[PDB]
């Protein structure tokens, strides 16, 4: 993938996340807990409610017949009409196969992309108190209770309170 | 040793398969059809004034056939004609038959204008025959009237009926010729003179002679010719027996969609695209149905099926 | 965005700066100033003036009268050529509003592009000198004095020159 | 507080709304439009040796109708054709009428040649009317000849001419059918006999009997001069033979080379360039789109159902 | 100095130029075109059952024309017209040409069914003619009868005949309409009388006169045979009424199957396979695109206006 | 580019690189040498495999003569085929112009992509026992020798192993 998070750097998706497309899974000396963002997950949806906004539309333009069903045509302006309708239907049948082809492909790296960002957002957030495990996860080097973990999810999490124990954990 | 926290996204067991501009088997954890392969076969006809003229022809609306009889007027912003529908009830053709059919499919309604012909005392201007059969007895094509003479052997007058346009619409009028196969029958009929017919107005102007397999057990044919007459413009018809006269003459009003169907109607569901199989409602661009549309409707493609992606890709556990 | 700086981790744009696209503001003990990034700036421009080319252009095909504006034509064929020029109008109407929606797409993905290249570009050069704050800025971890901010908006900043010094005043 | 470097980019306060893929309210820095609304009301032709017909009619020019004295011969590239133009100064209607204005429009000039058709002393060739007027008095079509006979009353006699195309092109040769709407009218010019109007090519072939009947008054004439009209290939000839009614060419015309067929009411201006053409007049635009009219001609952008498409020149809008 | 990975890729030291959304310019490692510019100057016929009808116009297949003997039936999934190929040998031409020829171009091969017709003493029905040689001797049309008085002058009699297709699909019916050069020709074949000629089905009307008249020699013969043709469905029964002046027809034609028409001057080749074909021959391409002609046959790429696009299949070239 | 390595941060492409698109050169006590990345080469040339078997292609629609070749069509209806035949052309000529300046625009985007997350596999991987050299490289802070190289390619590179003597010298 463009962006190399989703099927990239991160193994796999949730079948457990429900309630949310991105989120946070934790472990502490306390336990363990799973929460969806809510802001990625909403940037994702709401990108693909336009597509389909775009997409899942026809044209307002009225088309009477010129191909009687039931009585013949002169032969000649018959084929006139054949080899249009069939000109036309091979454009429309590319056009919807390159459409939908990059969109698709669109759709694919914006996924990605919105997983990377919020990746991007948590590996700043935490500094210098944490490591990239390289599996999408960060090895924190301070006790981090829920509390904590709850404010690293809603980015009220500020470094220099846990720095000055976080540094010495990391160099011994 | 130290704690963790991971950053992930959702999953789904069953995912589904899309294409890429670079991956033809590309699985996602959801996707949404675009192409439309479902077809009701049913012509949906809420929220329109129609006309299912059923057993009845446009032309025949124009001449008024037997089994056109309910239609021979209206109002609609839809005509809807069928399969094997009767035009004559005496054997022919129309002059330019497939141009007038896709004109009345055009308008949205017909108003018939009485034309006010009168006929004198010698001739008998109601010509019934055992072919247009109406209300269970012999009867004629109800905007034409059969000018045959009312003694059985003697020549027929060298008459000369006319009509000026009166409305500031155009008016369409129709008329033609009937030919028995044999001499010894056209001589009988409107003497031995041999007579012709001639239509005279501003732009049209022509003259026809009365010149095969059998069709409903008749002898002879009836050939229909018509044309447009202009507003405020006069055609006058003069003729020396054996040719049949309008008369009313028709009026198209405005613009209605001409659908051409087998399929039966419903009032219930709604629609703004038809073909010959029925009804296409769908929210969808695009249509795989047939390449045969009329209104507003999905394109045709030469496609099944085309996914489009509503979600990431799938990585399963 | 899919790059994640403007309108992402970039909380917003600077209207004061009118001399460039992307750029620098710093705050060192000689006082706030701000500079615009020539190449960079450049880069999008250049990308967008490619764009108009391509897109600012007409056909050379020479079309001629198919339908007389002052006289009445056949009506059957007035029919196929309606249902054809309205074929070939929702065509175009589709490839319009595609292309439009396609480039309008990317031109805002690879501006975005170029303000994340640019951070990523100082982020290298500062190396163990600095740290990232999350909002699109660098804590720069010695005195650094308006040559030494030149030096990293030139692209001449010398990591190893207050790397001892610096590596210092982070660890503290 | 240790020092600090930011990195930003710039916004605008009067940011432009554009549509994306994924947003239909996008807010940009620039942006610029691609379907042209604006359009000039008068006829571009610089670099361009075109034709205002102005009063005359493309078929016109052909039979030689008083309107067109100035166009019966020259040579285009453009050829401009007005509303209401004067076709037929005396009525009647010609067969295949569009076809015929088609290639007269599609063609780049004409060139006349002489048919050499002379007539016998009891024939009068130069039969005139009062409908086509010409230098304020009464005459005929110019590169035809109306054939009556000389004595009043008398028979028409059976003539026949033929044209050979000598040309190693095609040439297009026209002909009228006198259609009298009077048996008094019909037998004291052409004759009491049952008039008949052969002609006859290697590729075409067709009869014509006048008829007769009383058709309302037009150009204070009830009469009509049908016209019809065909091409006659290199080293063919053509026949005539007729028993009076004909109206026969004296000049045959040969369309030459290619060139723009316009029609439109708007005025010429011969400072102004352009390539794009319609009824309401020019469309002379950078841009790839117009949402003026879908019938143009020339070098034109297409015709799209949009009023507007903005394409952004800039990077998202955000402000503070 | 610290050990070192460095990260990298490749590059060539002649790259290829492509053109992006943003670039006209943009060197990348290797590319591939997509428009077809090269063809091959012959027809591609391998794996078809093919018929070159060389001199024969494929009407003249249904009307049989001495230069269609070999082609009066056949079957084929393929068929190659070629140019002054000959429908006509006695002058003339069929009304709605080139929707027939369509038709027969369509088409997957020609049965023949006999009409049956037979005449009377005073009809002469084989009339030959100097116009169509057949084995260094006067002929006619193979599929027709020219229909004349055996008494030079005498009116030919009101004939009646009947063709019923007893076949179970539509049958392909044509007939000639002989038109005299002069009266005293009409009078010596047809004799003296008012000609009608009345075609009759349950699908089709029509009435026809031989018009007359002075007109060049084509062939060294002024008099023309225009045809005409229509479908009689099966059951249906088409009938001729005639007093002189029809050429009738001896054999109907039924069209069977379907074929591919191709207009070509290039020869056949058996070797290769193509399913594209235009004028000048074979496009054997699997590119998507095109730029030899927009008149193409079969399963084409799509004609555009470029010499070339070429279609980047690497990364950015920048070299050391 | 949009990615920034490939005519980006990456100076330049290695010419000597010959069995594959991407790869490894690095320097130690034992000497030079050089490999290439099989996964994210092939990773490339798949994606572009995958766009010619989509785009080297025809619609398998039979078209029929509608313009006869050795006569005269009809005046009225062969300027509506003429028409309508150079709309179709325009609409071919601007469709393939727009799909290969797209995909080429993808392609080149692409495989920037995959020398990113390639670059970014191995940051990742090194953890703290390296820093960005700025032009590509991973400046590694401890003895690396040929099989220590070879586990930065194959990705079994242990950053716990080098990490004690990699902090010190970091440190210094
Ligand atoms: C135009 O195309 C249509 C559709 O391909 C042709 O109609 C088919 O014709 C034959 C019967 O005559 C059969 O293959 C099918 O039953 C018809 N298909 C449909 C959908 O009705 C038609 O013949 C073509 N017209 C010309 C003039 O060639
Ligand atoms: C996929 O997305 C659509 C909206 O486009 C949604 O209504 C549907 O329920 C989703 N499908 C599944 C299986 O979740
Ligand atoms: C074609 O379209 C024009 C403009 O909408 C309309 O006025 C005209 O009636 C149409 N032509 C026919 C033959 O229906
Ligand atoms: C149509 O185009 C062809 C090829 O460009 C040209 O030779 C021909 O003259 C045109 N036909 C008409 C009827 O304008
Ligand atoms: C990958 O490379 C390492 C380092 O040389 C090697 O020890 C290992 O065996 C390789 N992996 C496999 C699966 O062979
Ligand atoms: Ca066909």
């Amino acid at each position: 993938g463009l962006f190399g998070a989703i099927a990239g750097f991160i193994e796999n998706g949730w079948e457990g996340m429900v309630d949310g497309w991105y989120g946070f899974r934790h472990q502490n000396a306390q336990g363990t807990g799973q929460a969806a963002d809510y802001k990625s997950t909403q940037a994702a949806i709401d990108q693909i409610t336009g597509k389909l906004n775009r997409i899942i539309k026809k044209t307002n333009t009225e088309f009477e017949s010129i191909e009687s069903e039931f009585s013949e045509i002169d032969h000649q302006i018959g084929n006139v009409i054949n080899w249009t309708k069939d000109s036309i239907t091979d454009i429309w049948t590319y056009q919807a196969e390159l459409l939908v082809a990059m969109e698709n492909q669109h759709t694919i790296d914006m996924a990605d992309s919105e997983m990377l960002n919020l990746y991007e957002r948590v590996r700043k957030q935490l500094r210098q108190n944490a490591e990239e495990d390289g599996k999408g996860c960060f090895e924190i080097y301070h006790a981090c209770d829920d509390s904590c973990m709850e404010s690293i999810r809603n980015n009220t999490y500020d470094h220099s309170q846990y720095r000055e124990e976080a540094l010495l954990n990391r160099l011994n | 040793d130290p704690d963790k926290i991971c950053l992930g996204h959702h999953a789904v067991a069953n995912g589904t398969i899309v294409k890429t501009l670079t991956n033809e088997q590309e699985e996602v954890t959801n996707a949404t059809e675009t192409v439309e392969s479902t077809s009701l076969n049913r012509l949906c006809m809420k929220g329109r004034n129609h006309k299912d003229l059923g057993n009845c022809h446009p032309i025949g609306m124009l001449i008024g056939t037997p089994a056109c009889d309910l239609h021979l007027t209206g109002t609609w912003d839809t005509l809807i004609e069928r399969k094997n529908a009767i035009a004559y009830c005496y054997p022919g053709a129309t002059v330019n038959e497939e141009a007038l059919r896709q004109k009345i499919m055009e308008s949205g309604g017909i108003s018939k204008i009485n034309t006010g012909f009168t006929y004198g005392s010698s001739i008998n201007s109601a010509g019934t025959t055992k072919a247009c059969m109406r209300n269970g007895g012999n009867s004629f094509y109800a905007e034409l009237k059969w000018l045959v003479s009312k003694n059985k052997g003697q020549n027929f007058p060298q008459t000369t009926n006319t009509y000026r346009n009166a409305d500031t619409a155009e008016h369409l009028i129709m008329w033609g010729i009937h030919h028995p196969s044999s001499t010894q029958e056209k001589n009988d009929l409107y003497g031995t003179q041999s007579l012709s017919i001639s239509v005279g107005s501003s732009t049209y102007k022509n003259n026809f002679v009365p010149v095969r397999p059998q069709v409903n057990g008749q002898s002879g044919r009836i050939d229909f010719h018509w044309t447009l007459v202009q507003p405020g413009d006069k055609i006058t018809f003069s003729h020396n027996g054996g040719l049949i006269a309008p008369s009313r003459v028709s009026k198209l009003i405005g613009r209605g969609l001409g659908i051409q169907s087998e399929a039966p109607i419903d009032n219930s569901c709604e629609s703004k695209c038809f073909w010959r199989g029925g009804s296409i409602n769908t929210r969808l661009p695009f249509q795989n149905l047939s390449p045969r549309t009329v209104g507003q409707c999905p394109k045709y493609v030469n496609k099944k099926s085309l996914m489009l992606a509503t979600g990431m890709r799938n990585v399963p556990e």
